[PDB]
């Protein structure tokens, strides 16, 4: 049915055709390369140097779980093309988060202000809440000081 | 009758441009034409001839006022003897509007 | 080649449906599993897809810079949604009846055949004249007086979102 | 003289395509913007000439629909009237096409 294969790539677990007609490979690569950034985040935001970097790292995992929550929820077994279209308005946003992080990286106030200039740069678009919820918690320890 | 229903349904969707600019000239007080499509190049269709005089006399009169949905009305008229007497019920929409402007 | 066709219409070409960066979607050559005088409609149908990819290739690259341009892109994602919706509808059809023909999709997909060519050139003017700034609010409005009711109601939606940026900057300033 | 000896049902399918306005058909091969029947078409019956007769009539109808499709093409690829006129013509064709498409079912 192949749907339990493609859907199990956004989680990170390898599959029979995901290692680490005939045009489906091109269609497969468009959802495949989405997975390569999800794994490229847990490798980058796993630790619990800087205090404000930890909170931003602790705020990111507050988001990925939602991405893990949305998947494995709606589709038991849907059409193959439905997967590509459903995970487009959301998948491209995942690739945008790669431009933000590395996958060097400032720390301290230099980071709490760099993330701020990412708001006005892309304010009105659909990337306003996600960046805001990060900035809203990436400055939590700095307010305590 | 089915051949008349075709030509009529083919007519309305082709006179939609004029009915727009005519209304637009009336309420917005200016003639907004493209490529001088309208007949009044600021050689005549007798479709609207029996009332044309009441248009110009309302258009120009409106322009001197500012310095100091018509198609969406013809179509509902079809809801409530074809194209000659029937068309003679369109003008009450274009004449009462005129009467206010000149008045 | 039925399911092969729908994937080509979504942005994934294959061997039977080659891709070119200059021309666009096109039938490669003659196949023995297709009617000799049928390839015509597929080439005409492929022209509907060729527009679709150039949309995504423009959307993904975001290319010119400015918030109004970027927000015009997301505004372009809303109008293309019924195209994504209506195409997905056919999937439920062929899984139900597997003997359908190639003629039915053309009868179903006539409405989108006309909307793209009018809105596609709107993108061409931007990539050819470097329309930077708020002037994009007029280029969308200059074609908003178009005659086609669907084309009018489509760019109408983009204007309803493109103004979403102006109103915000206008509010935070006034 | 050789002939292709087409089957019977194949003709109706071809006739439907002519009604649709599609070009490049094994039958009704146009040359100069004027659809014209081929010369080697024959059925088991109809003595090779009545077929040239019956098709010749339907061909006359293809001309009416091929020319209109050429007209709509030369508008798609700001007159505001022709462009508003084809949309009425175009709207009629979709509904007309549905009846022809249904028959194919």
């Amino acid at each position: 049915e192949l749907v339990k294969d493609v859907l199990n790539v956004l989680i990170g677990v390898v599959s029979a055709t995901f290692s680490l007609p005939e045009s489906i490979s091109s269609l497969l690569s468009e959802v495949a390369e989405y997975g390569t950034c999800y794994t490229r985040l847990s490798h980058f935001s796993l630790q619990p140097k800087g205090l404000v970097f930890q909170a931003f790292t602790s705020g990111l995992r507050r988001y990925l779980q939602y991405y893990r929550a949305c998947v494995l929820s709606t589709p038991p077994t849907l059409s193959l093309l439905t997967i590509g279209f459903l995970f487009k308005k959301l998948g491209r946003q995942l690739r945008y988060l790669a431009e933000l992080c590395g996958v060097a990286f400032p720390t301290g106030v230099k980071l709490l202000s760099y993330l701020y200039q990412e708001a006005l740069h892309n304010c009105s678009n659909e990337h306003y809440p996600v960046l805001l919820s990060l900035l809203k918690t990436s400055c939590e320890p700095y307010t305590r000081f | 009758e089915q051949t008349v229903s075709l030509l009529f349904s083919l007519w309305v969707e082709t006179v939609r441009p004029y009915l727009q600019t005519v209304d637009e000239w009336i309420v917005h007080g200016h003639l907004w034409d493209g490529a001088r499509e309208f007949i009044i190049q600021r050689t005549m269709v007798s479709f609207l001839k029996p009332v044309l005089k009441q248009i110009i006399m309302a258009g120009k009169s409106m322009q001197l006022l500012k310095n100091l949905e018509l198609d969406d009305v013809h179509d509902p008229l079809l809801a409530i003897t074809f194209e000659l007497t029937l068309r003679s019920c369109l003008y009450p929409h274009i004449d009462k509007q005129y009467l206010d402007c000149c008045g | 080649m039925i399911h092969e066709l729908l994937l080509a219409l979504s942005g994934y070409p294959g061997s039977i449906f080659t891709w070119n960066k200059r021309s666009g979607l096109q039938v490669s050559q003659d196949f023995p599993f297709l009617h000799p005088s049928e390839t015509s409609v597929l080439n005409r149908l492929c022209r509907l897809g060729t527009d679709y990819i150039r949309f995504t290739e423009f959307i993904e690259q975001y290319t010119l810079h400015g918030i109004y341009l970027r927000a015009f892109c997301t505004g372009l994602d809303s109008v293309l949604q019924p195209y994504r919706q209506a195409l997905l509808d056919l999937e439920q059809e062929f899984l139900g009846d597997p003997h359908l023909s190639i003629s039915h999709v053309n009868y179903f997909l006539d409405q989108f055949q006309l909307l793209f060519p009018s809105v596609m050139v709107v993108v061409e003017q931007i990539k050819s004249q470097k329309i930077h700034g708020c002037q994009i609010l007029e280029t969308v409005y200059k074609h908003s007086c178009g005659g086609l009711p669907p084309v009018r109601s489509a760019l109408e939606k983009i204007l309803a979102v493109c103004h979403g940026v102006m109103y915000k900057q206008l509010s935070a300033w006034m | 003289d050789d002939r292709v000896l087409v089957t019977e049902t194949q003709v109706i399918r071809e006739t439907l395509w002519l009604l649709s306005g599609v070009k490049k058909l094994f039958i009704f091969q146009l040359i100069d913007g004027k659809v014209t029947v081929r010369n080697n078409i024959i059925v088991t019956h109809l003595t090779h000439s009545c077929l040239r007769s019956v098709l010749e009539q339907i061909a006359a109808y293809g001309q009416v629909v091929f020319r209109l499709q050429e007209f709509i093409d030369e508008v798609m690829g700001p007159f505001r009237t022709y462009q508003a006129f084809m949309w009425a013509l175009y709207k009629y064709f979709i509904s007309f096409k549905e009846e022809l498409a249904e028959i194919e079912k």
